[PDB]
RNA sequence: CCGCAGAGGCCCCGGGGGCGAAGGCGGCGCGCAGGCCCCGCCGGACCGGCCUCUGGUGCAGAUCUCGGCAGCAGUAGCCGCUACUCCGCGCCCCGGAGGACUGAGGGGGAGACGGGUUCCGCGGCGCCUGCAUCUGGCCGCGGGUGACUCGGGCCUAAGCGGCGGGUGAAGACCGGGAAGGGGCGUGCCCGCCCGUCGAACGGGGAGCCGGCGGAGACUCCGGCAGGCGCGGCCCCCGCGGAGA
RNA sequence: GGAGGCCCGCCGCGGUGCUGACGCGCAGAUCGCUCGUCGGAGCCGGGCAUGGGGGCGAAAGACUCAUCGAACCGCCUGGUAG
RNA sequence: GACGCCCUGCGGCCGCUCAAAAGACCUGAACCCGGCCGGCCGCCGGCCCGCCGGCCCCGUCUCGAAACACGGACCGAGGAGC
RNA sequence: CGCGGCCCGAGGCGGCGGGGGCGACGGGCGGAACUUAAGCAUAUCAGUACGCCCCGGAGGAGAAACCAACCGGGAUUCCCCGUAGCGGCGAGCGACGCGGGAGGAGCCCGCCCCGAAGGCGCGCUGUGGGGCGCACCGCCGCGAGGGGGCCCGAGGGCCCCGCCCGAGAGGGUGCAAGCCCCGUACGGCGGGCGGCGAGUAGCGCUGCUUGAGCGUGCAGCGC
RNA sequence: AACGCCCCGCCGGCGGAUGCCUCGGCCCGGGCGGCGACGAAGAGCGCGGCGGAGCGCGAGACGCGGUGCGGACCCGCCCGCCCCGAGAAGCACCGGCCCUCGAACGCAGCGCGCCCCGGCGCCGCCGCCUCGGUGCCCUGC
């Protein structure tokens, strides 16, 4: 039960192993394709304008 | 054992209804040259640490 | 097959209550036939049907749920968390555009006294 | 100098190719040699002579690496646990008859842990059942685990964790001196200071009989009881004995 | 009358001798006879504690998951070699 | 993968589709092996072809290897001065 | 024995923030040994591996308590160029200036004057304002030009004669296809005065670090 | 002798080299540089007419709705669509749904509380409400 997960640099197969990526990884698929062609940008444009 | 908690029941219940083979109309309807589900076990032989 | 949200939009709240009871009883009839007896094809046709219209009608209530409660907030200080605009975490936490421009009044004062020009040499 | 893979050029109406390329097998010829060429059969879509350029460029060995495979050889072996036979029918399945064994610390009847569907019915022999198989814990298709009273959920043991804080570059580790909660019911009264962590064997409020299925039973059904709560109606603030 | 780190002896717990069997094993330590002990410094199950130059030891450098005169896993590391 | 014919069933033959069976599959080498057909022991040389003459097992370290010095059952592919 | 102000504390409520993830690049700490020296202990490997903490689209650095010694330059960063020195003075290790380029940009607070003029439930234990005298990306589209004969299971093959070209990049099609199909070339739309920082700088002793050598930088304690 | 063994001329096995081919790798350049208490990354368990693995999705589950474009199919068996719009396959953007664990938030991990109306985690900043002090004072008594 520690915060932060257990990781180290002596093993980049268990890195490899678990991972960002290795799972479905469904709000930051959506977040990037709404920002790289949608409307994020002018939405946070017009919010800080 | 005869005496479990629901958490392990409940993880070994999925084992138990993924053991099957590859259905007859699925086989044909994908064209398919391998036939076999090699993700199945048998309980003599495996060890499912659950 | 099944309904359209075209002509559920235009219904009241009790009546889209009752039309949504009403699917998921005979949904629960179409459940105990398919367990029992044999899927005959016409029933196992009006099953998908059912399914989807149920979450036609689930949608379509919401939609009006939300529209209100909406309303309900326009012009508070403070709203639902679930109104507020759509942004990121990082670009919510950051200043605006005004913000980043402000200055010292004495560097107002020198930036108006020399403009920038337009000029061409040669 | 011979050969291998690739790059830049040439190959006199624009190099050779389904009228058959690469590769494989057999046979001539040429060269001191490394090698090259041609012919026949197989094969079924690519191939390269000369000039310049480039390199992960040539194997008999490394108790070499990976793959395949021989002799040995129908050889070594199929020695614990006393044992099977006749007929239906087959040394091994089922039935009847006979003959034996385990020998109540059981080759019996049941649980804990571990396993996880191996359980039951129907069908089957492609795999496995180191001989066979009509058998099966094997393969296919369908099914199957019912609780007020049994166990867990509660308690605490040895222990573990948490604790205003303390320390260390941190991660973290150590810890009584700290304005540390309730009740009734709205005002008052009481009160120094953790844990619904840790035992399917310890503590713990209360269950017996009969019967039913193919696979479940202290759980189902029938009967007869216990314990603990809640709601109505009636409904009481103690007498006897010389004493125990 | 019924004491005892008393004696014979079953299950248990051990492991003497045959230097027996086996030794391409039934088995990467087993099998058979024979043997030691058997009310105690006895034996068994579960929970919990002690962690690697450390632990634990009626002390053999023993044991610490087939690994111990310093465990195992990955990395430094394609470590250096007259 | 037609039809037909045998078969207690398992299977077999004959043929069919196709340019081709290319038949669970492109091509299909070596080692090792079965049938039929021809021969009798390896290499070099001469010859009218089984006679005569010659010939220790390679690679390696070493003054010195056929060595009772080490490595090597056999075949394929990979394999080490950039 | 009661209650008002200030000060120092306690419990609750409302609104806003924080925490975790990311084999690269970036910043800050802790910090090896194998190895080389033909042994090895200072040295080297290396201010590396690895452990811990923290951001961003970059980060960090930055407008002189600087270089220099010239007929001087002029914040920071990045590229080109090259020997002073350290060292069992062994093995080894090692900067900067001048010169040529890319890029180019400057400023504030405190102290001093006014004093609530302020962001007004805060704040005089100081809010607010001032120097005073002389002088390239995305979206949408159209897109040309070949027949005859022979022979093959099918020709993109062989022979003859043609066409298109701002298109002879390619891919597909029953065998080598500009002209069988898709594409390729050629478009449009959107975006004088006052005043300069104290347990500080520096020094003594000790530890680490550097090419820095009677000290390159840092730190502890005493002054 | 013959067999066995060992050597030529045809035919069969066993094995899988070679050649040709590859929607895959590796290097170089360019762009981008965007997660989270509004619940991330990750894990578990479910969801299809006939449904095992993988992809996808979340009790509205092998997907729902809106706006544009597209224009006949939908891998098997079925069901559906067919039309000057009546709408199959596909594509882009937008709006919602979103089980249990997880920084993981009533306690605990599969059980159990408090509360009165519904809700009940920690740390910080600002503000407010209710209070304490033989702190510095003051008044009254
Ligand atoms: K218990
Ligand atoms: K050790
Ligand atoms: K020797
Ligand atoms: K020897
Ligand atoms: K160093
Ligand atoms: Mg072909
Ligand atoms: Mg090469
Ligand atoms: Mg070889
Ligand atoms: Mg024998
Ligand atoms: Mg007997
Ligand atoms: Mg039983
Ligand atoms: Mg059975
Ligand atoms: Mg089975
Ligand atoms: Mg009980
Ligand atoms: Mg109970
Ligand atoms: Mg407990
Ligand atoms: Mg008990
Ligand atoms: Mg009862
Ligand atoms: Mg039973
Ligand atoms: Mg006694
Ligand atoms: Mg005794
Ligand atoms: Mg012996
Ligand atoms: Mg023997
Ligand atoms: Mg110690
Ligand atoms: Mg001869
Ligand atoms: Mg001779
Ligand atoms: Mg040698
Ligand atoms: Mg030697
Ligand atoms: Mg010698
Ligand atoms: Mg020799
Ligand atoms: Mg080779
Ligand atoms: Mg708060
Ligand atoms: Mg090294
Ligand atoms: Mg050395
Ligand atoms: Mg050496
Ligand atoms: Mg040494
Ligand atoms: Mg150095
Ligand atoms: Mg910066
Ligand atoms: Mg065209
Ligand atoms: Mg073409
Ligand atoms: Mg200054
Ligand atoms: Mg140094
Ligand atoms: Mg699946
Ligand atoms: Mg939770
Ligand atoms: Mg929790
Ligand atoms: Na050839
Ligand atoms: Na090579
Ligand atoms: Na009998
Ligand atoms: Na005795
Ligand atoms: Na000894
Ligand atoms: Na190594
Ligand atoms: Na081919
Ligand atoms: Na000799
Ligand atoms: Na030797
Ligand atoms: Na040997
Ligand atoms: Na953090
Ligand atoms: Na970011």
């Amino acid at each position: 039960p520690s915060a932060k997960m257990r990781r180290y640099n002596w093993s980049y197969k268990s890195l490899r192993r678990r991972t960002q990526g290795t799972g479905s990884m469904s709000h930051m698929r959506k977040v990037y394709r709404a920002y790289n062609s949608g409307t994020l940008k002018a939405n946070a444009r017009k919010y800080l304008a | 054992s005869a005496n479990k908690t629901l958490e392990r029941k409940l993880r070994l219940g999925k084992k138990i209804r993924m053991n099957k083979n590859i259905p007859r109309w699925v086989i044909l309807k994908d064209k398919l040259k391998k036939r076999w589900n090699y993700k199945r076990h048998h309980w003599r032989r495996s060890h499912l640490k659950l | 097959p099944g309904l359209k949200a075209k002509d559920l939009i235009g219904l009241s709240q009790e009546d889209l209550q009752r039309k949504l009871a009403d699917l998921k009883r005979e949904l629960l009839s179409l459940r105990t036939m398919k367990a029992t007896a044999g899927p005959v094809p016409e029933r196992i046709a009006r099953f998908r049907v059912c399914k989807k219209d149920v979450a036609r009608v689930l949608t379509i209530i919401n939609q009006k749920a939300r529209d209100e409660a909406r309303a309900a907030f326009e012009g508070a200080k403070y709203i639902p968390k679930t109104f507020r605009p759509k942004l990121t975490h990082a670009m919510r936490c950051q200043l605006t555009d005004k913000q980043k421009r402000l200055l010292p009044n004495k560097v107002m004062k020198r930036k108006l006294q020399f403009p920038k020009l337009k000029y061409a040499v040669k």
